[PDB]
RNA sequence: GGAGAGUUUGAUCCUGGCUCAGGAUGAACGCUGGCGGCGUGCCUAAUACAUGCAAGUCGAGCGAACGGACGAGAAGCUUGCUUCUCUGAUGUUAGCGGCGGACGGGUGAGUAACACGUGGAUAACCUACCUAUAAGACUGGGAUAACUUCGGGAAACCGUAGCUAAUACCGGAUAAUAUUUUGAACCGCAUGGUUCAAAAGUGAAAGACGGUCUUGCUGUCACUUAUAGAUGGAUCCGCGCUGCAUUAGCUAGUUGGUAAGGUAACGGCUUACCAAGGCAACGAUGCAUAGCCGACCUGAGAGGGUGAUCGGCCACACUGGAACUGAGACACGGUCCAGACUCCUACGGGAGGCAGCAGUAGGGAAUCUUCCGCAAUGGGCGAAAGCCUGACGGAGCAACGCCGCGUG
RNA sequence: CCUAAUCAGAAAGCCACGGCUAACUACGUGCCAGCAGCCGCGGUAAUACGUAGGUGGCAAGCGUUAUCCGGAAUUAUUGGG
RNA sequence: UUAAGGAACUCGGCAAAAUGACCCCGUAACUUCGGGAGAAGGGGUGCUCUUUAGGGUUAACGCCCAGAAGAGCCGCAGUGA
């Protein structure tokens, strides 16, 4: 489960390919994450061009994990891979495009402008 | 926008599918005459000759035109 | 698609036809294959003409539609009278 | 069609090391635009040989073709005058 | 048809650089301002674009709906209303099908090479329409849109079950230089070419409108086959076509051969094999810059610079790729795919491409009206009338320039 | 476009003036403000700065800037050392 | 042996795991020009059938040796340990 120092994806508009995870905001020292949890992220490289650079640090929302969630109804799921997506505590993002689906259960937490985006909302 | 082409559209696909019907017919025949040629009876005239009507049959249409469909038979009418 | 035809050559308000052989592909204004006689349809009404009538009959006898404003001034001057002359003689 | 007296090339041989093949040095020399004298510059034809019959060192003309295969068009028409050592 | 003047020093002649006078701009800026004729107007961000139009046409090929002039029978009597029956002129347009959308218009990111110019070749090629000629124009069938009816679809649009036609589509018959094969003559630039003789091989709309009318006859147009003509296109070739050598080795499908395949055609165009050649100081290669030419500016002239308008050639169409229809496109307002971008959505999924005319933002020192019209010329369809034509005619804005008159 | 009528009433400016270059005098200014294409002006009497007047040029056009050729025989084959 | 993560443990990646054979492509800096260099990185490998190159050995038969080309079959995995 995601935790400290893990590198992921990422899915918009950035200019940054794959990142680094500090910690994992919550409570009184967590060590894991999920769907759903914000994480205080940084860079460890990048394409040209965009936004964000190296040595840079921000917040980020997991999704496409790769140990998935259980949903109430009993059903499960599973990707392939970890992500995130960057933030700025609108809880709407930085970038204009979604890659990489997404997993829904973020409806809970009351994100909807990457929910917009992202194909599809699974 | 489109305008008018949409008629040139399904035109385009019912040419389309007869059009491919023609040449593969063909190309079918072609495949039994070359392969009748290893053959020993006839079994070959019947095929072939009715293959070099089908270049004609078919070629008044499509694009091959006369060229090249001469150039098969003067390659096919001579291997049997 | 062959067509004698007119290439306007004037200015702004004086123009001066040009009588001229060509395919219907091309623009009017540019580019032909022989020119043969010419217009002026002012500075004298009637108009002031050449014409080769010596050739011009060569590319009529090998294909033409040659149009009805120049078909007017071909009567006018007569050679056409040698065309059909020709043409319905046989 | 019988209209071309083909373009006649006299040359000279700088190899018969390939197929039906020989590759003549034909030679000119021309003039200068600035100036106006003249001056001479080489080039190097590919052939086509029958049967690699002229030799190298031979002196031979040629004649236009059509696309026979990729950068060679010419052929031979005839060896004007051969020798050996000289 | 051609002009020199200054300037190093206490003063001189020389060599030597710099500056000035002239002409020119697709030109901007400052000042100023009357008018007409002519000609011009995103040279920058090939940056993104709202709104309008920019390519349809044929009912004289076809089925099918609207329509209602005119004629008329009974009438609820309101004696012109009308129910039907309806006679059916003129016309229309949804659709099928034929030809055009590839021309025409616009821009110059790319491209250093047969791309461009010029001169040649094709016994290595193609070519709808339009002309001329010759021959034909026979005999059959089965479907299907519109139209009815059902369903899924938010919408985009899709499918279901019947039904109908055609210059649609599919067979057969017949048809010569057209393909194989055989032989005689003739010919040459080499492979090969021209003609003659004989065995096998393919088509068409029984079509439309009209006259005579015997509905026969024959006409106009239309279709097919063939041979030419011309037109348009293609490939190859010699030559000329930019700067650096602080760019000197490059190339392996490269170079050559064999065979096959492929293409309108030739060809390493492409596969399998044999081979190691090929190119280069006469500047290969690699590198940055760039559309070219006719022409324009200047100069007495040789020459130097540029490639605005006008015209010819080429490439490109959001970027990139591929292919169908078709005579011709690998298609500027066509598709399919992937991508970036913008947008609609019921979130399942869909839509689009101004470097067409105008116009808007953007950059920039700086470049205009969301104009009238199809009278003319040229286009496209048609039998023609006719229709469409932001090509084009032509009005408008700018002292942008040339020319001209005057402010007595 | 033509024909008749009406009023000199609506309709003129820019740059430069030492030489190169056609085109001079007064004021203010005093190595300050300023000009400059070159050479150079300017420290209390500036023909070179700013102002006036006048003059020359030029014309519904004029000056400056950027670019190109000339002059440049300063890539010189014509045409050098 | 161990999903998710992958040196955060830690004095220190100690240890453990990963790489590992054959052939082919390819292989920088620097250099005392020998090397670096197995640099790196990357690919293929199984059985059957067919066709073919071959070389040594012999009168020849056949006995050995180790390549290429195609075409097929299977399994997640073909130097299967
Ligand atoms: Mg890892
Ligand atoms: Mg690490």
């Amino acid at each position: 489960m995601i935790q400290q120092e893990t590198r992921l994806k990422v899915a918009d508009n950035s200019g940054a390919r794959e990142v680094l995870t500090i910690k994992v905001l919550g409570g009184s020292g967590r060590k894991t994450a999920n769907i759903g949890d914000v994480i205080v992220c940084t860079v460890k490289n990048a394409t040209p061009g965009g936004v964000v650079k190296k040595g840079d640090v921000v917040k980020a929302v997991i999704v496409r994990t790769k140990s998935g969630v259980r949903r109430n109804d009993g059903s499960y799921i599973k990707f392939d891979e970890n992500a995130c997506v960057i933030i700025r505590d609108d809880k709407g993002p930085r970038g204009t495009r979604i890659f990489g689906p997404v997993a829904r259960e973020l409806r809970e937490g009351n994100f909807m402008k990457i929910v917009s985006l992202a194909p599809e909302v699974l | 926008n489109i305008k008018s082409a949409i008629k040139r559209v399904k035109t385009t696909e019912k040419a389309e599918a007869r059009n491919i019907s023609q040449k593969s017919a063909m190309r079918t025949a072609v495949k039994n005459a070359k392969t009748a040629v290893s053959n020993n009876a006839d079994n070959k005239n019947e095929l072939v000759s009715l293959a070099v009507k089908l270049v004609d049959k078919a070629a008044q249409s499509n694009l091959i035109h006369s060229n090249k469909a001469d150039r098969i038979k003067s390659q096919l009418m001579t291997a049997n | 698609a062959v067509k004698i035809r007119l290439t306007r050559l004037g200015s702004k308000r004086n123009p001066f036809y040009r009588i001229v052989v060509a395919d219907a592909r091309s623009p009017r204004d540019g580019r032909i294959i022989e020119q043969i006689g010419t217009y002026n349809p002012t500075s004298a009404n009637a108009p002031e003409i050449k014409v080769d009538e010596a050739l011009a009959l060569k590319w009529l006898n090998d294909g033409a539609k040659p149009t009805d404003t120049v078909h007017n001034i071909l009567s006018k001057e007569g050679i056409m009278k040698k065309f059909d002359e020709q043409k319905k003689a046989k | 069609s019988e209209r071309n007296d083909r373009k006649v090339y006299v040359g000279k041989v700088v190899s018969d090391k390939m197929d039906k093949t020989i590759t003549v040095l034909v030679e000119t020399y021309k003039t200068h635009k600035l100036y106006g004298k003249r001056v001479k510059y080489s080039k190097k034809y590919k052939t086509h040989d029958e049967n690699n019959s002229a030799k190298l060192g031979d002196i031979v003309k040629i004649q236009e073709t059509r696309p026979l295969s990729a950068t060679k068009r010419f052929r031979l028409v005839e060896i004007v005058e051969e020798s050996v050592i000289i």
